[PDB]
């Protein structure tokens, strides 16, 4: 329970100043399955939208990252219809440094900048590499009907 | 042991807060958006007008209006004790 504790400490250091942007705690007892909300940022097209993820401590936690899956559909080139997320802290970059806040903050910038050279769903890194007018389009619209 | 307090500052787009505000277990979401819409500050780019414009997010859960603060308690929810910060989401339908 390195684990736990790290993990306790985070939950509180969150309460204590949670990032603007992200809500999340634990679902129920279980303190390795927590629920979060990443608020779409105004300088995205996901702005207003509500994205709901899922969140699973490894046992041996820092010194493998989280498991994270968007529950909320979203129109992305790095995440897939599973609510797979293609995020660079979450596997080369992972330290033991960063924290379930740093992880979620980091999925906020990807709904901002995303990195069409490393897709998880390549119609849309196509579109957006190819038309971006229309990805910026598509959700927004896929931000309205699934996210608010 | 129905109707017990706590503390809730309420944490916005821009990053500013309101609050903190002692509220009841026993109060409705509803409430809590209610009371989000009046003390509103002032010269912000989004101003709710209505609760129907408001979410509430708490630890990761989105809060329902007709739940109280005291079913939307989760064991870890709290696990300072204090002021528990709450999310405010404006959007315009």
């Amino acid at each position: 329970t390195m684990a736990s504790k790290r993990i306790l400490k985070e939950l509180k250091d969150l309460q204590k100043d949670p990032p603007t942007s992200c809500s999340a705690g634990p679902v129920a007892e279980d303190m390795f399955h927590w629920q979060a909300t990443i608020m779409g940022p105004a300088e995205s097209p996901y702005s207003g939208g509500v994205f709901l993820v899922t969140i699973h401590f490894p046992p041996d936690y820092p010194f493998k990252p989280p498991k994270v899956a968007f529950r909320t559909k979203v129109f992305h080139p790095n995440i897939n219809s599973n609510g797979s997320i293609c995020l660079d802290i979450l596997k080369e970059q992972w330290s033991p440094a960063l924290t379930i806040s740093k992880v979620l903050l980091s999925i906020c910038s990807l709904l901002t900048d995303p990195n069409p050279d490393d897709p998880l769903v390549p119609e849309i890194a196509h579109m957006y590499k190819t038309d971006r007018a229309k990805y910026e389009a598509t959700a927004r619209n896929w931000t309205q009907k699934y996210a608010m | 042991p129905e109707e017990e307090s706590i503390d809730i500052k309420f944490r916005l787009y821009d990053g500013s807060d309101i609050g903190p505000f002692r509220y009841s277990a026993a109060s409705t979401v509803d409430f809590l958006k209610q009371r989000v819409v009046s003390d509103w500050p002032k010269g912000k780019t989004v101003v709710p007008k209505g609760i129907n414009e408001v979410k509430l997010i708490s630890s990761g859960k989105i809060l329902e209006n007709n739940k109280t603060v005291g079913q939307c308690k989760t064991p870890f929810g709290d696990i300072a004790g204090g002021v528990i910060v709450m999310h405010v989401v404006v959007q315009p339908s």
